[PDB]
């Protein structure tokens, strides 16, 4: 996944925006995709924590961040834990900070209007 | 006759008493009972849950499936039909929820008054709206899955 | 207090019954009908409204034990009804057992133990 | 088979209850063999004990499947871990009660093992 959001996003014949890029996970990551991360090393980097955590999404700067992306594992058991997964982490997110734009994905329908019920 | 249970900041106010002293019952009558219902004498459809009219009730929204733990629904609704409640004073209980689970749970609620259940997920604002959510007493989120979630994020969907 | 009495009779026939069994209705099944209840009651209406906005609490449960014995142990107030400007936060939050001195607003919902019933 | 209002009513002296933990799941113990014994012919018709199998019906049925050829039997269902079954089926006024638990090598844990027998 974050090899396909790498390639789709930091594509060479598009004009530079001048975006910065950061990852926040609690898995730690594979040694190629840090390559790929130094290869782009002006706007890349990657970090550690959780999103849920108020303190995880201060260290990241969110109340600054330009935007929220939001993947999801559409090769999950009950879509509808991971839809109401990712609508928690919005959730959190909004709650820290109610200011930002927050792209997500999603698998299933109903889950659009829980969103919207934020 | 029993100790003077006392509230107080510190106990130096309560020690202060001695320093400054100068068939519609149950077997034992303690509950109401009613005869056994049936599961499907008590599932409503939502068209008539609409119809029956609810007010002043209680509404248990209650997530599980057919693997989940019990959680003692029956020791719930004990308190609420003590004998001291008069018949009218009975609030009703609504349980919304999946039909597994209350069926796993039926065998230890037959024996009580003014029950009713609605299959669905809580979820659904439809089904709120059937049971007249917005004139209940209380409403109740209780999860069964508890425990066989484990990581902290799968923790709490549903409730929250 | 909270599973509405915990009479030994009644746990020793939920033990040897392993459950709970329906029983006819005799006097003594009517003397364990008369248990003590709980409820909130309303500040701004009933018979203690002219009670609503005095504020020594100690007046409030001097005149409820007085009148017909209404333990209150606790009150329920408006989380906005501590400052002046009107809002529509209806969330209430629970004092525990309020002082005598403690000042009085008549918005206000009480915790109450009703007589035996 | 028996009820609980049906054992009450009959009165049982001097018997043998075997109070069973099993289910279909459970293996099959082989209860013939333990009846075979007590039903001796040097004892007369009068001296043979009454056998009451108290826990769950299917285990009993497929039991009974060869227990069937066996006079003074009586079959009783529920836990025997319930004070009114071993009432009414007059535990006090028995010759002998035999604890047996069917699920015996299925559970590797110790202190799981013969927790319903204790």
């Amino acid at each position: 996944s974050v090899s396909n959001f790498l390639k789709a996003f930091l594509h060479k014949a598009r004009d530079d925006v001048n975006v910065e890029i950061v990852f926040l996970h609690n898995i730690s990551p594979n040694l190629e995709l840090e390559a790929l991360f130094k290869r782009h090393f002006t706007q890349v980097e990657f970090y550690q924590g959780s999103v849920l955590n108020p303190h995880d999404l201060a260290r990241v700067k969110i109340e600054s961040a330009d935007a929220c992306l939001i993947l999801a594992n559409k090769y999950c058991a009950d879509p509808d834990a991971e839809d109401a997964s990712n609508i928690m982490r919005v959730i959190s997110i909004k709650n820290y900070h109610p200011k930002i734009r927050i792209i997500t994905q999603m698998l299933q329908y109903h889950n659009k209007a829980h969103l919207l019920n934020i | 006759g029993t100790l003077g249970f006392f509230i107080a900041s510190d106990a130096k106010e309560v020690k202060r008493a001695f320093f400054y002293c100068k068939k519609k019952y149950d077997s034992t009558g303690m509950f109401h009972w009613c005869a056994p219902k049936e599961i499907e004498k008590v599932i409503l459809t939502r068209s008539e849950a609409a119809m029956t009219v609810l007010s002043g009730h209680v509404v248990v929204c209650i997530f599980g499936d057919v693997s989940s733990a019990l959680i003692g629904l029956r020791n719930l609704v004990m308190p609420l039909r003590a004998s001291n409640f008069h018949y009218h004073e009975l609030k009703h209980i609504v349980f919304v929820g999946s039909i597994e689970y209350l069926k796993r749970e039926w065998e230890t609620l037959h024996n009580f008054p003014k029950v009713s259940i609605l299959p669905g997920t809580p979820l659904s604002r439809a089904d709120l709206r059937a049971v007249n959510i917005n004139l209940c007493d209380m409403c109740v989120i209780l999860s069964a899955n508890q425990n066989n979630i484990d990581d902290t994020s799968l923790q709490d969907k549903e409730c929250i | 207090l909270v599973t509405g009495g915990a009479t030994p009779e009644l746990e020793a026939l939920i033990a040897e019954e392993n459950a709970l069994r329906g029983g006819y209705s005799t006097p003594q099944t009517l003397a364990n009908r008369d248990r003590c209840r709980v409820a909130q009651l309303a500040l701004l209406d009933g018979p203690f409204a002219d009670l609503g906005d005095g504020g020594c609490y100690g007046d409030l449960f001097c005149k409820a034990l007085k009148t017909y014995n209404m333990l209150c142990f606790g009150i329920y107030r408006l989380r906005d009804a501590h400052l002046s400007t009107p809002s529509q936060c209806t969330k209430r939050y629970v004092i525990t057992n309020p002082p005598y001195e403690f000042e009085l607003v008549p918005t206000d919902l009480i915790f109450c133990l009703m007589q035996f019933d």
